[PDB]
């Protein structure tokens, strides 16, 4: 019921790995359930962050984790490498940043500013 | 052991695992014998020899106490119409050991000796005499045609037809109720008197003092034995006693209910008693279409009573210790595996649990996956059986 | 339990006239050693869910959360921690009375423990699902507050306070643990149960069963063939008779035992290895994580949650 | 359910000759009851959330 008409957020009850499906199989005096599962390998080590100081204000992800791999900074998913440029649409705010622990400092591109930096260009 | 491996099972084909098929215990190496002696014989032909008998009305119970009992001359003679024995075999008398003994000795007519025995209702057994149903001991009877039988009737003997109650076992009683037989030997078997005597015994439960012709063996201590206290025989080892003992008892006995500390019968030292050991016996063993050798773990006894191995599991012999750790493949007990690996043997050793590894840990580092893979789980599950009736 | 022991103590007459009621307790013997390997299995499937040993980092640095107390101590010879200690401290023959010892002893429960532990705190649940992925734990903190429903956030301006929460609240475990022994009643009544079985069936042997004594050595020693086969039998029927409702009995308790253990292992599964979406199922309150801890006969896990109070009333749309 | 009373009526005879059998019925009462205890925790914890 709960892995072939539909899928579990129970972790490791319908195969081992995080669930996606399943397949069921006939067998004499029983069944045969084939789990396919999403197993996560091949990573690096990144050194990371909680949060984002950028004028005073604390940045956060919406989805996923700040990620540096040396002289830049990155916001991604969780279970796959997929570095993205950070926004104000990737992220949120909450608070000053002097009471957050752990923090960094970096700058957030704003997709706002330069569509009218353009017109001020104009 | 492959082989009571293989009559166990009832095939010709072992597979790779661990197989219960027998038990090992410890034998005796001999036998112990001990009683209490006493330097006086019990005066039984005293009682069945004895020129003039008790009346069944007015019975005669003599005791029997501080004395060697020997019956099998009572039995092996032959004087006796029948000898039968309650509860009791006539041939083990010579074997057990008593507190007391009552003759309880009168005579009677022949065909009453129908009714004499123990929980038979009857006038002579309500009126007269009675044994109780639960009544441990033998019966003799044997007839009378030149003893209590005589020409010119016999009126000696009296015995009591009516009675307005009945009899608690063993008591005895002092128209009117009382009444006589004429005993010639001119009338019918039915009709001779017959001298009949009840031995009912008490069993051990206190100190004996009747027994049989037989000769104490001496005693020894920490070797398994068969050992035979007053009557109790058994088999196990006999160590001296860390106990202290109280001076009227002779038995500890267990929550199992059986003998786990004695005295002995004829000295003052108090022994404890240990069954000689046991346990169960398992083979290790792979399956047979690899090879035939094997091992045997003999549960619960170390290797100071049975390549050799100690485990808290029993002594595992047939196998060879490892320092190295291997993922278990047959298990034992208490963390001990066995595998059949490379000439080659059976080898044990501590289980692996996964290899030792750890996790970088920081602050400020995280791991993110790079790519994937799409395993495929199998997950087999009974559903139902065979629908029998 | 040995049968042939239980009922006849040594004695081949016994013996014989056990044999010709066939291969009865052969069948016994069976369902114990079923048993047997079955408690062995239980403990496997609950405790191995990891595929890897991990043993904590020498760094106790976590954002302030403690975790001493669950960890083990180097310094003890059976490694094993302070909660673990006072567990095992509030837990309390020749018949064929074989004691069969677990293949597991402690120790290994508690490195089984101690890594499943490790690697909750280190890694997250992604040991659960594939190889372990290192992560800070406040940042797993805020992972499993993501997963209630409250924002991350939330987590890392009041961190300092969740922190002393949390240890104050194992401190209040290890009070309520070092002081009553009322708690492990789950345990404590199965190893009651057991005990007392096996008492009541060697108090059998205690009972005449319709003959002339309750020990057979007597009889043997008193009577010829054709009437010591009588009484022995009486006893026969009887003694077997016990030794089959115990089995009985241990089986039906054992198939209750599986039910906790398959229980245990659906929470270990689900509550170390992850975060429970399942309502009070792991703990009340919103769940978090857990922490499992060894037990004689049995596991424990320390359920972690989120329980809000000190609310207001608002007027909504 | 107790034995006693299912297999003797009330007779001292068949209540001695039922003792001699020891403590098995005992263990009836025993079972029994834990069943009894075991049917109110089921609704205890069912209902009792
Ligand atoms: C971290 O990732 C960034 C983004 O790819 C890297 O910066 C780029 O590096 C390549 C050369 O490898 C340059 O051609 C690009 O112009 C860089 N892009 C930017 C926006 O700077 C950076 O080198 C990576 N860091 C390390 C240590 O490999
Ligand atoms: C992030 O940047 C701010 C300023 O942009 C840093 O604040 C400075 O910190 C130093 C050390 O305390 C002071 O001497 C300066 O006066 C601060 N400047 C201001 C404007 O407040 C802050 O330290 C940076 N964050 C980190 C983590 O380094
Ligand atoms: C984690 O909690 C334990 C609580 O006991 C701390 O251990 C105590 O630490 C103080 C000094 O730090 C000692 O005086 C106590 O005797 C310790 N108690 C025990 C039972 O060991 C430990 O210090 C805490 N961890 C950190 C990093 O502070
Ligand atoms: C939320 O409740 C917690 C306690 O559950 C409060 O934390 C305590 O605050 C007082 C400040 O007066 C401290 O003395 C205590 O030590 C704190 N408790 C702990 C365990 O550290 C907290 O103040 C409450 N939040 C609000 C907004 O009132
Ligand atoms: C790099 O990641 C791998 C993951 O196995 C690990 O060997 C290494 O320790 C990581 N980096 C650091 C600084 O530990
Ligand atoms: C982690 O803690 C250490 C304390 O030894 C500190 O040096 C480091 O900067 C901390 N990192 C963050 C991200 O707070
Ligand atoms: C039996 O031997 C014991 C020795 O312990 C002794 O007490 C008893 O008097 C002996 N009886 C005899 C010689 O008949
Ligand atoms: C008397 O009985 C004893 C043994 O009890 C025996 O020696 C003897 O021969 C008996 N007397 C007769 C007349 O048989
Ligand atoms: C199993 O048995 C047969 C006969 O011994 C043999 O031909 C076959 O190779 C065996 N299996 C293996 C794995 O050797
Ligand atoms: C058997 O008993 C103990 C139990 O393990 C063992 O240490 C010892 O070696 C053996 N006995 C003796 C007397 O050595
Ligand atoms: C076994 O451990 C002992 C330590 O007493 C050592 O003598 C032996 O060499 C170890 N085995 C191996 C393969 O090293
Ligand atoms: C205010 O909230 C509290 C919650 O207990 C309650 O006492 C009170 O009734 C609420 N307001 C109103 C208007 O009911």
């Amino acid at each position: 019921s709960e892995c072939v008409l539909g899928q579990s957020k129970r972790v490791d009850f319908c195969g081992k790995g995080y669930h996606l499906m399943s397949f069921p199989q006939s067998a004499p005096h029983g069944v045969v359930f084939l789990h396919v599962t999403y197993v996560p390998a091949q990573e690096k080590n990144f050194t990371t962050a909680p949060a984002i100081c950028h004028d005073g204000k604390a940045h956060f992800p919406r989805e996923g984790v700040f990620v540096s791999n040396g002289t830049h900074w990155f916001v991604t998913q969780r279970n796959f490498y997929e570095p993205q440029i950070i926004t104000t649409d990737n992220t949120f705010v909450s608070g000053n940043c002097d009471v957050v622990i752990g923090i960094v400092n970096n700058t957030v591109y704003d997709p706002l500013q330069p569509e009218l930096d353009s017109f001020k260009e104009e | 052991p492959l082989s009571e491996t293989k009559c166990t099972l009832k095939s010709f084909t072992v597979e790779k695992g661990i197989y219960q098929t027998s038990n090992f215990r410890v034998q005796p190496t001999e036998s112990i014998v001990r009683f209490p002696n006493i330097t006086n014989l019990c005066p039984f032909g005293e009682v069945f020899n004895a020129t003039r008998f008790a009346s069944v009305y007015a019975w005669n119970r003599k005791r029997i106490s501080n004395c060697v009992a020997d019956y099998s001359v009572l039995y092996n003679s032959a004087s006796f119409s029948t000898f039968k024995c309650y509860g009791v075999s006539p041939t083990k008398l010579n074997d057990l050991c008593f507190t007391n003994v009552y003759a309880d000795s009168f005579v009677i007519r022949g065909d009453e000796v129908r009714q004499i025995a123990p929980g038979q209702t009857g006038k002579i057994a309500d009126y007269n005499y009675k044994l109780p149903d639960d009544f441990t001991g033998c019966v003799i009877a044997w007839n009378s045609n030149n003893l209590d039988s005589k020409v010119g009737g016999n009126y000696n003997y009296l015995y009591r037809l009516f009675r307005k109650s009945n009899l608690k076992p063993f008591e005895r009683d002092i128209y009117f109720p009382l009444q006589s037989y004429g005993f010639q030997p001119t009338n019918g078997v039915g009709y001779q008197p017959y001298r009949v005597v009840v031995l009912s015994f008490e069993l051990l439960h206190a100190p004996a003092t009747v027994c049989g012709p037989k000769k104490s063996t001496n005693l020894v201590k920490n070797k398994c034995v068969n050992f035979n206290f007053n009557g109790l025989t058994g088999t196990g080892v006999l160590t001296e006693s860390n106990k202290k003992f109280l001076p009227f008892q002779q038995f500890g006995r267990d929550i199992a209910d059986t003998t786990d500390a004695v005295r002995d019968p004829q000295t003052l030292e108090i022994l404890d008693i240990t069954p000689c050991s046991f346990g169960g016996v398992s083979v290790i063993t792979p399956g047979t279409n690899t090879s035939n050798q094997v091992a045997v773990l003999y549960q619960g006894v170390n290797c100071t009573e049975v390549n050799v191995f100690q485990t808290r599991a029993g002594c595992l012999i047939g196998a060879e210790h490892v320092n190295n750790s291997y993922e278990c493949d047959i298990p034992i007990g208490a963390g001990i595996c066995a595998s059949y690996q490379t000439s080659q043997s059976i080898i044990a050793y501590t289980m692996s649990l996964g290899a030792e590894n750890s996790v970088a840990y920081s602050n400020n580092s995280i791991a993110i996956p790079t790519n994937f893979t799409i395993s495929v789980t199998t997950e087999i599950l009974p559903v139902s059986m065979t629908k029998t009736s | 339990v040995d049968c042939t022991m239980y009922i006849c103590g040594d004695s081949t007459e016994c013996s014989n006239l056990l044999l010709q009621y066939g291969s009865f307790c052969t069948q016994l013997n069976r369902a114990l050693t079923g048993i047997a390997v079955e408690q062995d299995k239980n403990t496997q499937e609950v405790f191995a869910q990891v595929k890897q040993i991990y043993k904590t980092p020498p760094i106790k640095d976590f954002g302030g959360f403690n975790f001493s107390q669950i960890l083990p101590d180097p310094s003890k010879p059976s490694k094993r921690s302070f909660i673990e200690d006072l567990l095992f401290n509030k837990v309390t023959k020749f018949n064929g009375l074989t004691v069969l010892p677990p293949l597991l002893t402690d120790e290994m429960i508690a490195q089984y423990t101690s890594a499943l532990l490790a690697g909750t705190i280190t890694s997250g649940w992604t040991f659960g699902a594939g190889a372990a992925l290192q992560i800070p734990f406040a940042m797993q903190m805020a992972y499993r507050f993501n997963g209630i429903g409250v924002t991350q956030n939330v987590l890392y301006e009041n961190q300092k306070l969740i922190a002393n929460q949390f240890n104050s609240a194992i401190g209040k475990i290890q009070d309520s643990l070092s002081s009553t022994a009322s708690a492990l009643g789950k345990l404590q009544d199965v190893v009651n149960q057991n005990a007392q079985a096996l008492n009541t069936l060697v108090k059998q042997l205690s009972s005449n069963f319709g003959a002339i004594s309750s020990v057979l050595n007597d009889i043997l020693s008193r009577l010829d063939k054709v009437e010591a086969e009588v009484q022995i039998d009486r006893l026969i029927t009887g003694r077997l008779q016990s030794l089959q409702t115990y089995v009985t009995q241990q089986l039906i308790r054992a198939a209750e035992i599986r039910a906790s253990a398959n229980l245990a292992a659906t929470k270990m599964s689900e509550c170390v290895l992850g975060q429970s979406k399942r309502v009070d199922f792991c703990g009340k309150g919103y769940h978090l994580m857990s922490f499992p801890q060894s037990a004689p006969h049995g596991v424990v896990f320390l359920h972690v949650t989120y329980v809000p109070a000190q609310e207001k009333n608002f007027t909504t749309a």
